[PDB]
RNA sequence: AUGUAUAAAAAUAGAGGUAGGCUACUCUCCUGUAUCGUAGAAGAUGGGCGAUGGUUGAUGAAACGGAAGUGUUUUAUUGACUUGUCCAUGAAAUUCCAUGAAUCCAUUGCAUACGACUUUA
RNA sequence: CUGCCGAAGUUUCCGGAUAGCAGAAACUCAGAUCAGUUUUAUGUGUAAAAUGAGAGUUUCUAGUGGGCCAUUUUUGGUAAGCAGAACUGGCGAUGCGGGAUGAACCGAACGUGAGGUUAAGGUGCCGGAAUGUACGCUC
């Protein structure tokens, strides 16, 4: 992070990001 | 609770209050001492004139409780040299006086009576 | 005093491994002075040994040795793979090995 | 290429990450490393950026007994040792052994001021950082976070420079004498065909 | 090991080699060709010394069927010293004529700090 | 660009040496030293001309050439002519009392707006403070370093700041009136 | 490394067109198979000539006629972006037309994050006169008095002495 | 500065199959490339990158884009050969090369040489 | 451990000199693939020739080193070795790799849940 | 205890009979037929060359009759989600390399070992492997 927030994301969060990118 | 700057609230590891900071050294000032050791005897109350400008009891008298500490003259039995190092102050060496009174020799022994009095 | 050491010095770096699996049979050896796989082709086939000491005086000697043979280069930086008669213990990671100059072809 | 029993590294002008990665590999290789002048190390990025980094590192602390949290060390040697340690398998016996084979010190103590101090070309700032780019120094960073021995180390290093320079003058004068007597002998030029 | 030796001839597998015994005390011995570094030092005459006498059977050990016994006094036979002395007599003029070879053969080779065999030319 | 250069001609100032990026300019008035280690610019000295050269530099670094050229010119002006700042005291009711100590290197100001606080301001090195006789309530700041003189003037003005009052009506303060060379 | 290829092809002869026109292109590809594939894709996208109904009559690699002479090349390109519609002209100074194409691909991929497929070469010409040379850096390379210090000078770890890193 | 990338500068090739050779920048291509040639027949005229060469201090007059023969003619006329060797840098490089090609017997003679040279260690008191 | 051999400093868009009067000279850099050291039954026995040096062991020292000085010199001896240049003997059958105080028991109360702590003896 | 063979994972009709997948027994078939395949021809369907494989039936007897995830088409869409089909896949019966860790992501499918070489992913250090090469961008 170092900023305020973790760059690394939750695995279910990544997948739904992929889903949101698809639709 | 109280202030968090005084925790952990545990017993002091020394009967005698150890100095943790001395006044800063100055080459302009000539050579003198900064600390002394005394024994608490109690306190009394005294009447003292109040020469406090701007106060409402100026040029008057008040009663103050004042602690009396007996301070018999202290005997210098040695000297310790401290050298500044990148890891702080370090005791380079210690030089003691030739003759030490039994009062200070008793410090080095838990049982001075049973001891052979072999200190120094 | 410096009329000896007919051997090249080397260090037992680690085993031949993947990220999660070790193969203790073959060990990675860093021969010093060697800097490339082309340089490691000179040391192929040489005799590398591991000299250590034990408490007992077997054969009236405090020092035992595990022999070994340089097999092939390992990477672009000049390390080599060595096969010892007894696979080296895991405690020798970073220890010193002696690479003799024989069997020589020079 | 080669090793010695003990390697003394003059960390002036080196980069924290580049030097630590080279040092960590040498420790796992089995060599003993002594990194002197740790307060003269450099870090990429300007001073304010690095200060915020460490400050944010200070924020890492438990609610329960901050004495059980991460112990923040302010000394430049302790900063460098932390960088090295994270590059080692410190949770295993092999990692613990490698750490004990390293000694990072501020300045140059007397046992190491009379020994040759090598440098790492792969970690030097002048070769690794593009000119004009902002870089900080661990000595200034440490002294601002809470290190309280910057002045004395500066004074002690000044004395070391003076004493060492006088030694070099004596050795240079001796080297001038041996250089003059070098070509004086005709045998040097007799069969110098071997390049010596 | 580390002794500089002169090669007399090639046997079926080994090299029958001996340094001048008066120089470095290396008798006529078979040495496997994989355990020898052939230096590029100037050649010396070997055609002048008889070598057909040295055979595999000649160097062979006796049967097995004591350390004060054997020894290079009792088990070192007289004629063996005769070939050895003859070999030195036939080789000494060559190493005398060419400079530094007697000094070179007396010295023993050994690696030093910073010496890399894969770069050093022998 | 491959080449970006600024050329400066030197006056009769004695030394303009830039050894180790440290400009140490010695002139008739005195000697000023400044460090230009924060700029990666070649400082070529040939005869009476100095070239500030940057090769393959970005715009941010290229802007440093002119800035370096000006500050070197400014300090060269200092060692030759010097800098002088004239400031006029402004007071409506309470006259501003100004006294000079250590030949003016420190100025302590009293009786400002009726305040009993004695504001003591020390000038930067290379600057001296004098009270002009030709003009009343006039303070003259002369020296070699233009930045030091201007910073001293700014410090004096900033200290004598009217607070919590209407600026439109309250005009008391000390302000810069004239900036230039000694001659 | 890329290789310049001269590619000539035509549709299969048929009673409708017994003598089809021979279309020739100069296009750059690592090998012949890539060059023919790019040729057929270009022919389909320009003249609507099907790959299936066509065939390749001649393929020849082209070497630089004067590879030892410094030259300046101007290249027209139709780059594809988020909108998929762009056209630029760039100038490169080097000693081989292949080198200029190599430099152009690296430049476009470095700046605009382009790819080989997003890039189509439109025209490559050799600008020989300083008058037609447009770009400032090219002009400052063709200046008669070009001279500048060398930039970015930059196993055997543990060097005993500090680097000179200068002359 | 003492070294500048300019037409007519002699350079030393450091990386590649021509390591240790002497070349002269006949023409300059751009900030990252240069065209060089050498009088020696074993060194062909070619384009090299600046990382492969080190700029030598010797600069000789040369018209831009000169052909190989005229470059050799100018090289012979200005005597660049043995002018590089006059420098102490070249002597060290050649001495290093000679030391590299030494064999074991030559190294033994060197030890006797320096042992006899070390024999004196005589200085005035 | 197998030579466990190497102490200027700073800069890198620069330094160091030499030779000069902070300024005029020219040279050097461009890594240590350097320098020191290295022949001798792990190193035998003598003889010359030529240095008049080098390497040390044991004493006796005085000067220096405080950052972790635990080491630097100068030496006055004494005992060795010397390969600096030449000689003469010896090796081997190991006949083809293996190496005085403190505590308890007592005493105190400045302390105390129990230990601990401050005393005394 | 070891070895071998090895599914269904759901239609179609009223808990089932059926079919399908897996086996057994007994038959005939090699100038013969097949095929999760492609061409050719006739108008997507029909018919006859390529390639692979020995190809067929009859009896009878076990187990299965779920779901999950994803692609594509499409039906509406809706604050925005999504909802409805079809489609073949992947899981399901299955370990292994990589993705820091993982039911669904990239490779790969398994007797016990030696050697060699790779996939996916990687080569600053933890960590096996270039602090490689060349050209740019970025503070």
């Amino acid at each position: 992070s170092l900023k305020k927030k973790s760059k690394r994301r939750t695995t279910r969060l990544r997948s739904r990001i992929e889903k949101k990118a698809a639709e | 609770h109280g202030s968090l700057g005084f925790l952990p609230r545990k017993r002091a590891s020394r009967q005698r209050g150890k100095v943790k900071a001395f006044p800063k050294d100055d080459a302009s000032k000539p050579v003198h001492l900064t600390a002394f050791l005394g024994y608490k005897a109690g306190m009394t109350h005294i009447v003292r004139d109040l020469d406090r400008p701007g106060s409402k009891m100026h040029k008057r008298e008040i009663l103050e409780a004042v602690t009396v500490i007996e301070t018999p003259p202290m005997v210098v039995v040695g000297v310790v040299g401290y050298v500044e190092t990148p890891r702080g102050l370090r005791s380079l060496t210690t030089v003691w006086a030739e003759h030490l009174s039994e009062e200070v020799k008793r410090r080095f022994y838990k049982n001075w009576f049973k001891s052979k009095k072999k200190a120094f | 005093a410096q009329g000896h050491r007919l051997y090249v010095k080397a260090k037992h770096l680690s085993f031949q491994r993947s990220k999660h699996v070790i193969h203790p049979g073959t060990s990675i050896v860093k021969i010093e002075g060697c800097d490339s796989k082309e340089e490691a082709q000179f040391y192929l086939g040489k005799r590398v040994c591991y000299v250590y000491k034990s408490s007992k005086a077997v054969r009236g000697s405090k020092i035992r040795v595990i022999w070994g043979t340089i097999a092939r280069p390992h990477g672009n930086s000049g390390a080599v793979r060595a096969r010892f008669v007894h696979n080296l213990p895991a405690k020798t990671f970073g220890s010193s090995l002696r690479v003799m100059l024989y069997p020589s072809n020079i | 290429s080669e090793f010695q029993k003990v390697v003394v590294i003059d960390a002036k002008g080196h980069l924290l990450g580049r030097l630590a990665s080279v040092v960590a590999k040498q420790l796992l290789g089995g060599q003993k490393v002594v990194v002197v002048r740790c307060e003269e190390l450099n870090i990429s990025g300007h001073f304010f950026r690095n200060k915020l980094k460490y400050l944010a590192y200070l924020r890492k602390a438990c609610r329960y007994n901050p004495s059980r949290g991460a112990f923040h060390f302010r000394a430049p040697s302790r900063i460098f040792q932390k960088a090295v340690r994270g590059m080692l398998p410190h949770k295993t016996a092999r990692g613990q052994a490698a750490l004990e084979h390293l000694q990072a010190v501020e300045g140059i103590p007397p046992p190491f001021d009379k020994q040759k101090r090598v440098v790492v070309p792969a970690a030097l700032r002048v070769l690794r950082l593009k000119p004009g780019r902002k870089y900080c120094t661990v000595g200034r960073l440490s002294s601002e976070v809470g290190w309280k021995y910057n002045d004395i180390v500066a004074k002690l290093e000044e004395r070391r420079k003076v004493k060492s320079a006088a030694f070099y003058q004596a050795k240079l004068a001796k080297q001038k004498k041996i250089a003059s007597a070098k070509e004086a002998s005709p045998v040097n030029q007799k069969l110098s065909q071997f390049g010596y | 090991r580390g002794k500089r030796v002169v090669v007399l001839s090639q046997l079926e597998d080994t090299l029958v080699v001996t340094g001048p015994y008066k120089v470095n005390g290396v008798p006529i011995r078979r040495v496997n060709h994989r355990y020898v570094i052939a230096t590029s030092a100037p050649k010396i005459d070997v055609s002048g010394v008889s070598v057909e006498k040295f055979t595999k059977a000649y160097f062979a050990k006796q049967k097995r069927s004591f350390f004060a016994e054997n020894a290079p006094k009792n088990a070192l036979p007289a004629e063996r010293i005769a070939d050895q002395k003859a070999v030195d007599a036939k080789l000494l003029p060559a190493i005398k004529a060419i400079p530094n070879m007697k000094e070179y053969l007396a010295a023993s080779f050994a690696l030093s700090n910073g010496d890399r065999p894969h770069l050093m030319k022998f | 660009d491959i080449y970006k250069d600024e050329t400066l001609t030197i006056p009769k100032g004695v030394t303009v040496d830039i050894k180790a990026r440290n400009v140490t300019v010695t002139g008739p008035r005195g000697t000023l030293k400044q460090n230009l280690r924060h700029v990666d610019i070649e400082m070529k000295k040939q005869g009476n001309t100095i070239k500030f050269i940057v090769w393959h530099g970005s715009r941010k670094h290229n802007a440093c050439i002119r800035s370096v050229y000006s500050i070197i010119n400014n300090m060269i002006i200092g060692v030759t002519q010097g800098f002088r700042y004239k400031m006029r005291l402004v007071y409506a009711h309470f006259p501003i009392n100004i006294n000079l100590t250590e030949n003016g290197t420190v100025v302590e100001i009293r009786n400002f707006l009726g305040e009993r606080i004695t504001r003591v301001i020390k000038c930067l090195p290379g600057v001296t403070v004098s009270i002009s006789s030709a003009v009343k309530d006039e303070i003259i700041l002369e020296g070699n370093s233009l930045e030091n003189v201007s910073q001293s003037a700014a410090n004096i003005k900033q200290i004598c700041n009217v607070r919590n009052k209407d600026i439109r009506k309250f005009l008391d303060g000390i302000y810069v009136s004239e900036r230039g060379n000694i001659e | 490394a890329l290789k310049e290829y001269q590619v000539v092809g035509r549709k299969v002869p048929t009673e409708h067109e017994p003598v089809p026109k021979l279309f020739r292109m100069r296009l750059f590809a690592p090998n012949e198979s890539v060059a023919k594939s790019r040729y057929w894709y270009f022919l389909k996208m320009i003249n609507k000539v099907k790959k299936a109904t066509g065939e390749i009559v001649a393929i020849n690699e082209i070497s630089e006629p004067k590879p030892l002479k410094a030259k300046v090349f101007g290249i027209w390109i139709r780059y594809d972006s988020r909108s998929g519609t762009h056209n630029m002209y760039k100038e490169f100074r080097d000693t081989t037309r292949v080198g200029a194409v190599e430099a152009m691909y690296a430049d476009m991929a470095a700046r605009h994050r382009a790819r080989f497929r997003s890039i189509r070469i439109l025209k490559v010409v050799e600008v020989e006169k300083k008058e037609d040379v447009r770009r400032n850096y090219v002009k400052q390379l063709l200046n008669p008095h070009l001279k500048f210090p060398l930039p970015h000078r930059r196993k055997k770890v543990f060097a005993p002495h500090r680097p000179s890193t200068f002359y | 500065f003492k070294r500048y990338v300019e037409v007519g500068r002699v350079v030393l090739v450091t990386k590649g199959e021509y390591t240790g050779k002497l070349a002269v920048i006949v023409d300059i291509v751009d900030h990252k490339r240069a065209l060089i040639d050498s009088p020696c027949s074993e060194f062909p005229r070619q384009v090299i990158r600046y990382g492969s060469v080190v700029l030598t201090h010797i600069v000789m007059k040369l018209p831009r884009g000169a052909r190989s023969g005229i470059v050799a003619k100018k090289w012979k006329a200005q005597d660049v050969c043995n002018k590089w060797a006059s420098s102490a840098w070249a002597k060290k490089l050649e001495a290093k090369k000679v030391r590299s090609q030494l064999n074991d017997f030559d190294r033994f003679a060197v030890m006797r040489l320096k042992k006899q040279r070390r024999e004196q260690v005589n200085v005035a008191v």
